[PDB]
């Protein structure tokens, strides 16, 4: 197998990507040539956020709540259970039956981490607020 | 419905003693925002400035 | 690290140096000097005094303490007992 | 309410209410003195300290910070026009919303005090700027009631006619940009052809194709072309299948019924209490219509 | 336990999405078909006597 | 190809660098969150068709399909594939992360000109990846749809000219073409037919019915192919 | 031609039908973007309020040049019905640049199209790069 | 006494209108509000007023009705009034409204009457 | 019996609701669990058979009579310290449900017993590097079981970033022995043990001595132990030396091979640090989890020289020394759990504040308890004592023992420092019994109706009601009085230790 071809190609998609930036940074006219606002770096109304017209709060580096944060974690050793099936993609010929039981037995122990993530509900999002109705009792005397 | 932030219930005070004192709680709310009010609107003044101004009103 | 620093001497030190940054009367501060007579301060100037001190001590005092405060003394007392160092980010602390 | 010494408009110092005994400590020693001995240099050490943390009582103080302030702005293809809708987000849930409005303030009910019942008119046109005749209709029926006036058989009908007319007009603008702000854009476009046969309507009776004061108070402003019915009518026979079409997509799709059921529930309790009225308060099992 | 359709029956239109492709065939029905597309300023949309315009 | 499509992720969230614009901010968290969703379904359904094959080269799978294409045993799986090749490109109905009704233009929304373009490129870019990958993993890939008839044609031509190798580079593309053509066909047919679906209702989507439905046909497969001596080998 | 999404008022629905399959701006490349940074054409589309003003300058600034700002209905190009009002711009002119002006109440579908028909003759009369040459 | 009444369920089979459940006893629980509304009246709001009058005379029709029809049905086409989940929801707000009629002492003279050009419209004196 | 009852306890305790109840009764089926599990391994591992070493899963795992010694003690202390949370420690509610809040405890402590028990029969640098990480895991999922704490979080947080260091360190030193010899299964780089870097080994005892709280690497060890709850303390401070300990018991065995004096002075160094550090730091403290931490330092220390010495004597000293001190160590967590019920409330100077967690937190909360419990003062007394080192008692014959092998490998310098860092580390053993006893007779005509215990209803002022439950007062009693008695068999136990072999054979 030679990869001198594959290497040509990384290549040219490393310089082509820049050839977009260089050609829209000469082809675009100079601000004089335009209704000569100056340079965007002065010009702070257009380098502004957008915030649909009405300037709010800069809250840049606030903390963002995440409520599938648990499923974000829980991705982790599911992606590294898929990972170690490939060792037996290739080799399913060569291990047969003891291998294809060993392949078993490995899947029938992340089974059970699923069904404790079904029993536990845990991949559902979690929210703050709670919605819950409230019976109208009369203390009659 | 829950009401906005800093959102305050109208009253109609009858005593004038109650309503010096409403006046003066809103006065020192005003001072400690000040500086506030210069980051959120990015005011070309020191909030010294805004104080001395917040003063102009109230004295008015 | 989450705990109050202040001494009586050093709060009443720079409680006299904002209040000299105004137009008072006497120089002259102490516990006992009061604001209303010893410093001439009325209803707006007194307060404005109230929120330059809570911007050195980084404290808010309340409706009731800031609407009955007399001396400067007493000024001193609560921030001593109601200060506390402002929480600082997960990092700050445990690195 | 009121600035405390534990709550105020900066900070707060939150102390959940105790869970355990309140123990009592007396005597803290070392195994080469008092604690008295040792707490001015104690300060250095964290084993010294005699404050815990999981305390309920722990004191600390958080500085207030607002939520996730976003403004759906009037420049958002969800807002139907100008909108400065103030969302507090913890994450993308929505805690409490500020709809802003005025930016379409326009101080119609100012102006129509300096002109005369007909001149106030095409003022109406332009408040549900969908729905026109129906908005015409009202004013006129106000009007005419204290005029003491009663229109004619036929004016009647045909504002009755352009009544209907002017309702499908409005719920094909109303459902279909609904569908497209959740995602289905293809029945959006599908419609916007039957408003056109529709708005042709209105411009072969009137000259305008949107805002065309035809209801006024006193029955219409001018009667009905020749062959207008028939038109109607052919369109009539037609617009059955552009709703079962319409239907196609969205009434049996599970990802429809997965962004609307169960969404935006209103009581039929609330519903009164808030003013709703139409499709909102029928909605929650009221059979309430002014017709 | 009072479904009229068996649970197989529930799950075969479920897993298949009996409904999005039934809404996916309509959808290329309306491809074979005429558009409404007007080519202004070539053509024009209907007038009326009564239209308001310039003055 | 699993390992190169993934490090696209990573430039999409680049955007949101503790960025001012709250638009920009929310755009990086959906596309985290669909991320979590089609990573694990997308990956285990391109194994099974490797273990199929009981290889990892692509060209290997393509000829293993000159019998059966591989719609036919895997009519689940291909479905599969599609939903998650439209939710890793972010087309509707998983268009969570540009939408329009919702964050106006997402991550792209203080984008313009030259990186509004590359960005532009490389999601449609992606469209044609996943729209040509669904033709060879499921339909065979260039492999003709009538073996008779591709003889026939180059039957016409002489084996010892070019002229031979270079119709025969059309067809091969071109079977190939027409494939892939109906799956970016099938790209715009889902966008013009259905509505957008809620990202969080997505990640119980993949998790609580996809992956186990994968995750059983990865058990499934194997002991067919055991039961029948049929263990897959590279020739 | 890519304007931007800037429906305000009345004058939006006609804007909308010019999208309609009637006539199908997407036939002529026209596509509405929702962000100011994508589009180059501002269609002032509906009243403008003195409250929605100083919004309708900042978006106009958060556009990336070259940009055109078109002027559709009797509000944007003069007040209209609400010239005499106490909150009402009288004209949108007095914020921004206007560079074509549509006339109506509202205009039809075909007279916002024959409006974006003048823009785009005039656009392409534009002589930026030989007037680098010639006149600087 | 503790007198412990349900009068809005939060759970249960719906009734056709949002938010509204079924209520497991709507027989006795409309007994026990209206004897109590008779009695409140007796004990709170003089014999003169014209509320009380009217009050009692349809709060003793609802509890004769409810008493001699065993049928939910029955009851409600009688009445003629809503749902009985509805009744019991009307029984408690004139409960209640009793209790703040009788603070208000709305049965004495107007406590505040209007100014002589108060209600005059152009010069009409209406 | 642990891996398969394991996966039925997860299942089961996510399938039933959520109660402190089911809890309780969950954790009692753990009990059952490794009492099952000790029924059957000692029915198939017995010490004559496991004395010349059987390979086992293509030889990744070794087990002699010298490792399943150790199991054996493993299953038997994770049995006591069960009891803890399948029964009550004081008889109250508010106190005792912490321990019945989480369900995971019982499937964490199962999941770390596995580990547990195979790292000394590691054979292989692969699987070396697996179990040390599950063991490691498990450690850090335990000290963050109650997740609503501040205070056990942050310690999970410092746990995992230290042992994650370690654990880089073990795979670093591992990998480099690859790099020389290319070979994974231990027994075939002992025929490479005179051409291999030696100090590479040194490196990896160099991360087992960071998961054991060696000095230098000690302050993590403090502060973790003294910020975790005490039923969670009581775990983590013991459990992970029974296996490390063990194991570096054997990798030092086959370091001795080449004798290499280099590697000898290294670790004792170490040795010497860790026991002034462990002498001089408890004597400034207020916390009694502060001054055990400390203990537990110092007493490894002097395991260590015996296991750097490693020879005949070395395998009874440390055998003993490891099973008396795990006792002495379950007999004073378990009487500072119980005595809590003794504690005075409330009704300030200083500002104290003690929480669920921790309700003895400090070594002057003991104040008076030869007058509160006269039987559980003096059996903490005896506890104490045994630390010291007082004869008769357990702990004067694990440091008879030590110094045996010490002084016989000529460890002189060592030995010498060992006493005097026994005679420091009596100052802070003797305050601990100063407050427990020395005001009895000024206090003896006092009244408490303020203690915790006194909040307790009574049944019918009639019935004979025990200030504390059955079981816990019992295993304090046995682990006592066998402390105090060990005179009686300690000719035989130690003869048990003489058959404990590690290939010594003849
Ligand atoms: C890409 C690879 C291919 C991937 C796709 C593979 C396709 C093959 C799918 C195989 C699994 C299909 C199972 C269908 C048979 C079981 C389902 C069934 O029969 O119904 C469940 C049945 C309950 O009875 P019920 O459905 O409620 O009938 C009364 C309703 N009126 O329950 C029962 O009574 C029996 C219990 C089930 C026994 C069979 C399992
Ligand atoms: C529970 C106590 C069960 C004791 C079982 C001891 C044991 O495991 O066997 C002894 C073991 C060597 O056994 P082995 O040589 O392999 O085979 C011959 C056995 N006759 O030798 C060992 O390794 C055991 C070492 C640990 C010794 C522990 C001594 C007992 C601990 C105190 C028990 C307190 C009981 C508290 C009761 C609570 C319930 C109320
Ligand atoms: C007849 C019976 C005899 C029984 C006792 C036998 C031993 C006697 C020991 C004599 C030496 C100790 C007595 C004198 C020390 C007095 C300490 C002192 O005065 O202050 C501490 C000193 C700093 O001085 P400062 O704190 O400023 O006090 C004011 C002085 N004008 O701090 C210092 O500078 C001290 C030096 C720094 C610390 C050095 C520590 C290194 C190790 C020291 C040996 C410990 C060995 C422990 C072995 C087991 C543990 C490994
Ligand atoms: C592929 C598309 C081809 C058609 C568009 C080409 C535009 C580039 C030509 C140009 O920009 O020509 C005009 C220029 C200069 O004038 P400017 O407008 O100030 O240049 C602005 C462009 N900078 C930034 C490169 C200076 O002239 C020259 O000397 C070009 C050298
Ligand atoms: C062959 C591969 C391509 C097609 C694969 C998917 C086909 C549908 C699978 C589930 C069917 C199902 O569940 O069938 C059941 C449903 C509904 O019938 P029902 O409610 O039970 O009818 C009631 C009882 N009757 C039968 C007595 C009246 O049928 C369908 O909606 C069929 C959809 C047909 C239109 C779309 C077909 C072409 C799709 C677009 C081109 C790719
Ligand atoms: C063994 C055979 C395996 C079959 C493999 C294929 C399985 C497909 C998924 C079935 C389950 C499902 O679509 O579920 C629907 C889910 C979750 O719905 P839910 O919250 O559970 O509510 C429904 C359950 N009810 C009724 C009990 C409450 O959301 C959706 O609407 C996902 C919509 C994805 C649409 C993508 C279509 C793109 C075009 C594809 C055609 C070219
Ligand atoms: C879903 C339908 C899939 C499909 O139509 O594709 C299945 C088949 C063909 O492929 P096949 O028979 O599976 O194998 C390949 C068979 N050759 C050798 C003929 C290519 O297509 C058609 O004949 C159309
Ligand atoms: C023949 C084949 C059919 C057998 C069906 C048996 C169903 C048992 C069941 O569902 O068991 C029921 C329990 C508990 O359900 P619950 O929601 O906690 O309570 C039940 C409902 N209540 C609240 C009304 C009481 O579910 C579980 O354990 C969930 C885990 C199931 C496995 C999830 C992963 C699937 C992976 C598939 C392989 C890749
Ligand atoms: S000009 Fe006329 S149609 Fe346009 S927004 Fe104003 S009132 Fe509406």
């Amino acid at each position: 197998m030679l990869q001198d071809l594959f290497n040509n190609y990384v290549i040219l998609v490393g310089i082509l990507g820049l050839i977009f930036l260089g050609v829209n940074y000469f082809i675009v006219e100079s601000p004089r040539m335009d209704e000569n606002n100056g340079n965007i770096s002065d010009y702070i109304e257009k380098s502004g956020p957008f915030e649909c017209g009405f300037s709010s709060f800069e809250q840049s580096h606030n903390p963002i709540p995440i409520a599938f944060i648990l499923v974000a974690l829980l991705f982790l050793p599911f992606d590294l259970e898929v990972s170690s099936m490939l060792p037996y993609i290739v080799s399913i010929y060569s291990v047969g039956i003891y291998g294809l039981i060993i392949f078993i037995l490995f899947l029938l122990i992340l089974i059970v981490g699923f069904i404790y993530e079904f029993n536990t509900k845990s991949l559902s999002i979690t929210t703050i607020l709670h919605k819950k109705n409230k019976a109208l009792v009369k203390n009659l005397y | 419905t829950n009401p906005t932030a800093f959102a305050q219930t109208t009253r109609y005070v009858k005593d004038s003693t109650e309503m010096r004192t409403l006046v003066l709680n809103l006065y020192r709310r005003y001072l400690r925002h000040s500086r506030g009010f210069v980051n959120n609107y990015n005011l070309d003044i020191p909030a010294s400035q805004v104080r001395t101004k917040i003063r102009q009103e109230f004295e008015r | 690290q989450s705990a109050s620093t202040l001494t009586k001497e050093d709060v009443l030190t720079r409680s006299v140096s904002v209040l000299r940054g105004f137009e008072v009367k006497t120089k002259d501060i102490d516990l006992q000097t009061t604001f209303v007579q010893d410093l001439g301060m009325d209803s707006l100037d007194l307060n404005d005094a109230l929120v330059a001190l809570e911007e050195e001590f980084d404290v808010v005092f309340d409706d009731k303490t800031a609407n009955e405060i007399k001396t400067v003394g007493e000024v001193v007392d609560f921030v001593l007992a109601n200060y506390l160092p402002t929480e600082q980010s997960i990092n700050h602390t445990i690195r | 309410a009121a600035q405390t010494k534990d709550n105020n408009d900066f900070y707060d110092v939150k102390t959940k209410k105790n869970d355990f005994f309140p123990v009592q400590v007396d005597g803290i020693e070392s195994s080469l003195g008092k604690y008295e001995e040792f707490a001015k240099d104690a300060h250095e050490w964290e084993s010294w300290n005699l404050q815990n943390e999981d305390h309920p009582e722990y004191p600390v103080k958080r500085t207030k910070i607002r939520h996730f302030t976003l403004n759906f702005g009037p420049q958002h293809p969800a807002a139907h026009g100008v909108l400065r809708l103030i969302l507090e987000l913890h994450g993308e849930e929505i805690l409490r919303s500020d709809p802003h409005v005025g930016l379409l303030h326009r101080g119609t009910e100012k102006l129509i005090e300096s002109k005369t019942y007909m001149q106030a008119l095409p003022y109406f046109d332009r408040l549900d700027y969908v729905s026109m005749m129906t908005n015409e209709q009202v004013f006129s029926l106000a009007v005419e009631k204290l005029l003491n006036l009663e229109v004619p058989e036929r004016g009647q009908y045909i504002r009755t006619l352009f009544g209907e007319i002017t309702r499908v007009l409005n719920h094909l603008m109303s459902v279909l940009s609904h569908a497209m702000d959740v995602g289905a854009l293809t029945p959006f476009l599908w419609g916007f052809e039957e408003r056109e046969k529709l708005m042709e309507f209105y411009e072969r009776v009137s000259g305008a194709r949107l805002h065309s004061a035809y209801v006024r108070p006193g029955g219409v402003s001018q009667d009905l072309p020749a062959g207008l019915l028939d038109d109607i009518y052919m369109w009539a026979t037609q617009f059955g299948d552009r709703l079962d079409e319409t239907e196609e997509l969205l009434t049996d799709s599970r990802i429809w019924k997965q962004r609307t059921i169960g969404i935006g529930e209103v009581t039929a309790e609330d519903a009164l209490n808030y003013g709703l009225s139409g499709v909102m308060l029928r909605g929650s099992g009221v059979p309430f219509d002014i017709r | 336990e009072e479904s009229s359709e068996s649970a197989l029956s529930k799950a075969t239109k479920w897993y298949l999405l009996s409904e999005i492709f039934r809404g996916l065939y309509i959808t290329l029905e309306m491809y074979f078909r005429a558009p409404y597309t007007i080519y202004y300023p070539f053509e024009k949309g209907p007038v009326s006597p009564r239209f308001r315009g310039e003055h | 190809l699993l390992a190169s499509g993934s490090i696209g992720v990573f430039g999409t969230v680049i955007v949101g660098w503790m960025s001012n614009s709250k638009y920009t901010v929310l755009a990086t968290v959906r596309t985290t969150a669909q991320l979590i969703s089609y990573e694990l379904v997308l990956t285990t359904v391109v194994f099974i068709i490797a273990l199929i094959v009981s290889s990892l080269n692509i060209n290997v799978i393509i000829e293993s399909q000159y019998n059966i294409w591989y719609i036919i045993p895997f009519f689940p799986l291909c479905l599969i594939f599609f939903i998650s090749a439209l939710a890793e490109t972010a087309r509707p109905p998983f268009d969570n992360v540009e939408a329009e009704s919702e964050l106006v233009s997402g991550h792209m929304t203080e984008l313009s000109a030259s990186p509004f373009v590359i960005f532009f490129l490389s999601e449609y870019c992606s469209m044609v990846l996943m729209s040509t990958l669904t033709a060879i993993f499921f339909f065979g890939g260039y492999l003709p749809f009538s073996n008779t008839i591709h003889h026939l044609i180059l039957n016409l031509f002489d084996q010892h000219s070019i002229y031979y190798f270079i119709i025969e580079g059309i067809l091969l593309s071109g079977y190939l073409a027409i494939k892939a053509n109906f799956f970016m066909f099938s790209f715009v047919w889902i966008r013009a037919a259905a509505p957008r679906l809620r990202y969080d209702l997505l990640i119980l989507f993949c998790w609580y019915v996809l992956l186990p439905i994968v995750f059983a046909i990865v058990v499934f497969a194997p002991g067919i192919l055991y039961c029948f001596d049929a263990l897959p080998v590279i020739i | 031609f890519w304007p931007m999404t800037f429906g305000l008022a009345c004058c939006a629905v006609e804007m909308m039908h010019v999208s309609a399959p009637r006539y199908d701006q997407d036939r002529l490349g026209i596509i509405f973007r929702a962000s100011p940074r994508q589009s180059d054409i501002m269609i002032v589309a509906g009243t403008v309020t003195n409250k929605m003003a100083p919004a309708l300058r900042q978006v106009y600034d958060q556009m990336p040049y070259p940009r055109w700002v078109i002027s559709m209905g009797s509000c944007a190009n003069g007040g209209g019905y609400y010239h005499y009002s106490y909150s009402v711009v009288r004209g949108v002119d007095r914020i921004v640049p206007v560079d074509i002006y549509v006339p109506g109440c509202p205009p039809t579908s075909e007279a916002l199209m024959y409006g974006v028909f003048q823009l785009q003759k005039k656009m392409m009369d534009g002589q930026t790069h030989r007037m680098w040459y010639r006149s600087y | 006494q503790a007198q412990e009444i349900l009068i809005k369920a939060n759970k249960g089979n719906p009734t056709g209108l949002t938010g509204l459940f079924q209520h497991p006893s709507p027989r006795p629980t409309l007994i026990t509000l209206y004897k109590a509304t008779l009695k409140n009246l007796e004990e709170k709001i003089p014999k003169e007023s014209v509320y009380r009058t009217a009050v009692e005379a349809f709060t003793k029709e609802r509890l004769s009705i409810v008493e001699n029809n065993e049928i939910i049905e029955d009851i409600e086409k009688k009445i003629g009034s809503g749902l009985v989940e509805e009744l019991i929801v009307q029984a408690n707000e004139e409960y209640d409204l009793i209790d703040k009629m009788a603070e208000w002492k709305a049965w004495e003279e107007l406590e505040e009457k209007p100014l002589d050009d108060q209600w005059t419209y152009f010069g009409k004196k209406l | 019996m642990l891996f398969t009852s394991l996966l039925l306890i997860i299942v089961y305790g996510s399938l039933v609701n959520k109660s402190h109840l089911l809890t309780k009764l969950i954790n009692r089926l753990g009990l059952i669990i490794i009492i099952y599990t000790l029924l059957i391994h000692l029915n198939i591992n017995t010490l004559e058979n496991l004395s010349i070493g059987i390979n086992m899963f293509n030889n990744l795992l070794l087990i002699n009579s010298f490792n399943n010694t150790i199991i054996e003690l493993i299953l038997i202390i994770c049995i006591l310290y069960v009891l803890l949370i399948s029964f009550n420690i004081t008889g109250l509610s508010i106190i005792d449900n912490l321990n019945y809040s989480k369900r995971t405890f019982i499937v964490i402590v199962l999941f770390n017993i596995i580990g547990l028990t195979l790292l000394p029969l590691v054979n292989d640098i692969m699987i070396l590097f697996i179990i040390i990480e599950l063991q490691s895991y498990s450690l850090y999922l335990l000290t963050a079981i109650f997740n609503e704490s501040h205070n056990s979080t942050k310690s999970a947080l410092y746990y995992f970033i230290v042992g994650s260091i370690a654990s880089f360190i073990i795979l670093d030193a591992t990998v480099s022995i690859y790099d020389d010899l290319g070979l994974t299964n231990i027994q075939y780089i002992l025929m490479y043990i005179d051409k291999l870097e030696i100090f590479d080994l040194l490196c990896l005892l160099f991360g087992l001595f960071i998961k054991i709280g060696l000095a230098p690497f000690y302050s993590y060890s403090i502060t973790i132990y003294s910020l975790s709850p005490t039923i969670i303390t009581n775990y983590i401070s013991l459990m992970p030396k029974l296996s490390i300990l063990t194991l570096i018991y054997i990798i030092m065995h086959y370091i001795n091979i080449v004798n290499n004096t280099d590697l000898n002075y290294v670790i004792s160094f170490l040795i010497l640090i860790s026991m002034f550090i462990g002498s001089f730091g408890g004597l400034n403290v207020i916390r009694i989890k502060t001054l055990l931490a400390y203990s537990s330092l110092l007493n490894v220390s002097y395991m260590l020289l015996a296991i750097l010495s490693n020879s005949n004597e070395s395998i009874i000293a440390y055998i003993y020394y490891i099973i008396q001190y795990s006792l002495t160590h379950i007999n004073i967590f378990s009487i500072i759990l119980v005595i809590s019920i003794y504690l005075p409330i409330m009704n300030n100077m200083l500002n104290v504040m003690i929480t669920k967690y921790s309700p003895i937190e400090y070594i002057n909360q003991l104040k008076n308890l030869f007058i509160n419990n006269i039987f559980i003062a003096i059996a903490l007394c005896i506890s104490i004592f045994s630390l010291i080192g007082i004869p008769p008692l357990t702990g004067f014959y694990g440091k008879y023992l030590v110094l045996i092998s010490g002084l016989n490998n000529g460890y002189v310098l060592l030995s010498i420092v060992l006493i005097i860092a026994s005679s420091i580390s009596t100052v802070y053993y003797a305050t601990i019994l100063k407050v427990l006893s020395f005001d009895t007779l000024s206090f003896k005509d006092i009244i408490s109706n303020n203690l915790i215990i006194n909040t307790s209803p009574e049944n019918n002022n009639n019935e004979i009601k025990p200030e504390i439950s059955n079981v816990i007062s019992y295993v304090i009693s046995s682990l006592t009085l066998i402390i105090l008695l060990i005179i009686i068999q300690y000719e035989n136990i130690v003869k048990g230790a003489y058959l404990v072999l590690l290939y010594n054979w003849v």
